[PDB]
């Protein structure tokens, strides 16, 4: 036999509309249509019958859903957006039928995310209601969030050290970088009484999930970029130029629906000849640039 | 993390003779895997624990693979090599399973690898203690196809036994051909006949060392992977069986529902039943539908799982046998190269 | 032992590097294969001399790439490439990749050349290893030699001045690496340093030569 | 009845296929019986298809 009916969802702007990729578990890349906050979502639900039989139903509806999924558990799923359009009353289907739908000016407050303990995703869900088992079809969507240049973008500049052993001033040109921006910086050496083998700059991603003492932090190290080979002396200046376009980062996400945060840190690491390791971590905000 | 699980199986605390004695290995997991607690743990597992464990993996993963175990003593003795095979067999079994995220997720296994007390006490501790043609077609297709592999695998196995057996002589023969020739070489003392004849003796010893080595080189590499497959085929025979149970429950639910429904109607159209008692039967007719709906639904997903396990199974098979062939190539050339180097040595005399 | 083990590795791979290096489009390929190559030169170990030898070997192989490049840039920009390459993981590989991109930029351009050149130098304040920086700067020295901020090379937006400064920076630097070299490496390697130091001085004198 | 007869056709199919598998895992199968059992299998296979149809 198979299914008596197959549901497909075709958008009205399906040819012209842009699509975007998502990295999922074990290097998989999905591609879905792309939307932003305030756009209308409209198209058609196409019902393809497959048998010459009849389908008794107690209603057909289409829903636009945005939801946050935590820890791979269905009981922790929270819909932050739900919109319904009823497409048909209780009845029968004997032949193919199509139904229009339009969700007017749809709010989409968060960017889509696929992480470790957290997913945030948007989809269209069509439901054909039946007496004991519904026929359900999901259709996934990417939503981006956009942001213009910030009013204030201060340089990150600091003196740090291990007392009487290593004193350094480091500088990074901004606090806020767009996803295809460049870390321009320098390291300046004030006091050096240790034997430095190499120095690297690391971009660390932290996913923070939960509320209050229920906090799980997942940490991933997305670059290790060597910026110095060998032992400097005092008065030595080391230039940093690190291109972010080589690492495909997600934006900074802060307290999203009061459930999770995704944060980015520059971690400067110096290693001595005996393999001792000296570090300083600094938060950087990553943002998605609106194209002009 | 999942494949990035690091495993040394060492420390062959080979409990000394009993004629069945069981090697206990360090299992050091150094693991950056976040599917393994400890960045390092060492446990000291004994053969029995693993075999079970291996079975456990089998048990927690319903069709979802379980490659070959720690090595069998079913041909093994207790040989360092055998135990090594075991060690290896595990290493392998483990290796793969770790680079399969799921089998690596068995909690017993986390505790097992990351705690020494054996699989057992871990295992208490963990449980806190479609159309008719279409399914029937998938069953018969699979039956013919995987019956075909098994027959082939069984035929390759009796070849492996013969191929190991028939390295013992010429090799064993040439070990005495060498002494026979060497003997008469004490009798000649005339320099350019004595000299060659001793080289020719040496040649027979050379043929002996290489011919025999090749049981162990090539045949044995294949015998291990052939055995691994037959077990894996056995294990997915269990997954199948599980699907037949689900098929059994689902029709059972359906014959029970049809009955329940029937009792309901006859009671109704007796026309002499109060709406109280009707409601008791009616409710129970609707619970039977849920029993049909839940039993069918999991039966469908069991078949999604069986498909998935198949597609997986095949994928593993392609890679495994390629490595199988590559390990053979390297060996085949090394056996022949050694004879070439030997043949020149005695061409030069 | 050491040198040769590397050299063996070098010969196979430099051949693969070159096959890519040759080809535009696979110019990009050349860079990955190359990304694997420079690591050897990233090795911390070898004799100055042994390293020096590697320096020719890879360098020269790379010189085929530079000529290729100097054809490649005339046959199209592929924008921001100079930046783009510097995601290359570490520092000599990476840098050389920019540098090569620099060389391309010089070849078509002239006006933004100067600005870039200056960047590079700056980042060149970075190799406080005498040697890695030296060979690099040398390599570099040859790369910009044809493209120095004034007339002889070409005549950039600016001219002699920019150039003068640049060489001088180099000079100074050249003094730095070398002198630092004297004290570079393990403490008791002073004579080794002297033979070896004499070798790389020579390299320096070409610049001087450039100046005349 | 149409259902009863199909299902008999199917059971018959499985019996004959199961016999074939057994002849197969003796490990030497006369070619006589391999063609004969297989042929009957194919006739059963039609019977099943026609019966369903």
């Amino acid at each position: 036999f198979s299914t008596p009916v197959d549901i497909d969802i075709v958008l009205a702007d399906a040819d012209k509309r842009a699509m975007v990729d998502v990295k999922l578990d074990k290097n998989r890349r999905e591609k879905v249509p792309l939307y932003m906050d305030g756009e209308s979502v409209k198209g058609c639900v196409t019902v393809r019958p497959k048998d010459g039989k009849r389908l008794e139903h107690t209603g057909i509806k289409v829903q636009f859903i945005g939801t946050i999924e935590m820890f791979f558990d269905r009981g922790n799923h929270y819909e932050f957006l739900s919109l319904v359009q009823e497409l048909a009353a209780p009845g029968e289907l004997q032949h193919p039928q199509t139904f229009d739908f339009n969700f007017k000016n749809v709010e989409k407050q968060y960017e889509s995310y696929n992480g470790i303990n957290v997913k945030l995703r948007y989809f269209v869900r069509v439901t054909v209601s039946r007496r004991m088992a519904d026929v359900i079809r999901e259709k996934d969507i990417w939503v981006y969030s956009y942001r213009i240049p910030p009013e204030l973008n201060s340089s990150i500049k600091m003196d740090v050290g291990i007392e009487d052993c290593l004193h350094i001033e480091f500088e990074y040109s901004k606090s806020k970088y767009h996803l295809k921006d460049v870390i321009v910086g320098r390291i300046y050496f004030l006091l050096v009484r240790l034997k430095i083998k190499h120095m690297e700059l690391s971009i660390i991603r932290r996913e923070t999930t939960g509320v209050a003492p229920n906090q799980y932090n997942e940490s991933e190290t997305l670059v290790r970029f060597e910026i110095m080979d060998g032992s400097p002396s005092r008065g030595e200046t080391i230039p940093i130029r690190l291109f972010l376009g080589g690492f495909d980062l997600t934006p900074t996400f802060r307290d999203v629906n009061k459930k999770f945060s995704t944060r980015y840190y520059l971690s400067l690491v110096l290693i001595d000849e005996d393999a001792r390791r000296y570090f300083k971590q600094s938060e950087i905000i990553l943002y998605r640039q609106p194209p002009e | 993390a999942r494949p990035t699980f690091h495993i040394t199986v060492g420390d062959p605390h080979k409990v000394g003779d009993l004629a069945t004695s069981h090697i206990v290995y360090s299992v050091r997991t150094k693991t950056t895997s976040k599917a393994y607690k400890q960045p390092e743990f060492e446990v000291k597992r004994r053969y029995r624990d693993f075999l079970w464990l291996y079975n456990t993996l089998h048990s927690n993963n319903p069709g979802v693979v379980v490659p070959p175990p720690p090595e069998k003593q079913a041909v093994g003795r207790f040989e360092s090599n055998f135990v090594e095979s075991r060690r290896a067999a595990l290493e392998k079994m483990l290796n793969k399973i770790a680079a399969h995220p799921t089998l690596q997720l068995d909690a017993d296994l986390k505790l097992f690898l990351e705690s020494e007390s054996f699989n057992i006490d871990v295992k208490h501790k963990e449980r806190k203690e479609n159309k008719f043609v279409e399914q029937d077609d998938w069953f018969h297709d699979r039956r013919v196809y995987l019956d075909a592999l098994e027959n082939q695998l069984k035929a390759l196995l009796k070849a492996m036994d013969n191929m190991v057996a028939q390295r013992k002589a010429m090799a064993e023969a040439a070990a005495d051909f060498s002494a026979s020739l060497h003997a008469l070489s004490t009798v000649e003392l005339s320099p350019t006949l004595s000299g060659p004849l001793d080289a020719l003796s040496e040649l027979q010893l050379a043929i002996r060392d290489v011919y025999e080595r090749q049981a162990q080189q090539d045949v044995l590499t294949f015998g291990i992977i052939i055995e691994e497959y037959i077990r894996l085929i056995g294990s997915v025979k269990q997954a199948f069986s599980q699907r037949q149970k689900a098929f059994h429950s689902w029709h059972s639910a359906e014959s029970e529902l049809m009955k329940k429904k029937a009792a309901q109607d006859k009671l109704l159209r007796q026309g002499k039943t109060q709406q109280d008692r009707l409601n008791q039967v009616n409710a129970e007719v609707i619970d039977a539908e849920r029993k049909v709906h839940q039993a069918r639904l999991l039966f469908e997903d069991m078949g999604r799982l069986l498909r998935s396990e198949l597609d997986r199974f095949e994928r593993e098979k392609v890679e495994d046998f390629k490595s199988g062939v590559e390990t053979f190539l390297e060996s085949a050339v090394e056996a022949q190269k050694e004879l070439i180097e030997k043949w020149e040595t005695f061409l030069m005399q | 032992r050491l040198l040769e083990d590397a050299l063996i590795a070098v010969r196979q791979q430099t051949a693969m590097m070159r096959k890519f290096l040759d080809t535009p489009g696979k110019l990009m390929d050349a860079l990955k294969c190359c990304s694997t190559l420079v690591s050897e030169l990233r090795t911390s170990s070898l004799s100055p001399k042994q390293y020096y030898e590697l320096y020719m070997a890879v360098f020269d192989a790379l010189r085929y790439l530079s000529a290729h490049l100097r054809e490649n840039h005339p046959v199209n920009h592929l924008a921001d490439l100079y930046e783009l390459v510097q995601y290359a993981g570490n520092i000599i590989p990476r840098l050389y990749l920019m540098i090569t991109v620099g060389t391309a930029y010089m070849s078509i351009d002239g006006a933004p050349v100067k600005e870039l050149m200056k960047d590079m130098m700056d980042m060149s304040r970075g190799v406080q290893h005498p040697v890695r920086g030296l060979f690099l700067r040398y390599y570099l020295s040859g790369q910009a030699r044809d493209y120095l901020p004034t007339g002889d090379s070409d005549g950039p937006e600016g001219n002699l001045q920019d150039s003068i400064n640049f060489i001088l920076t180099n000079f100074v630097e050249m003094n730095k690496l070398w002198v630092r070299l004297q004290h570079q490496g393990h403490s008791r390697e002073r004579d080794l340093r002297t033979q070896e130091r004499r070798e790389l001085q020579l390299l320096v004198g070409s610049n001087i030569v450039r100046l005349s």
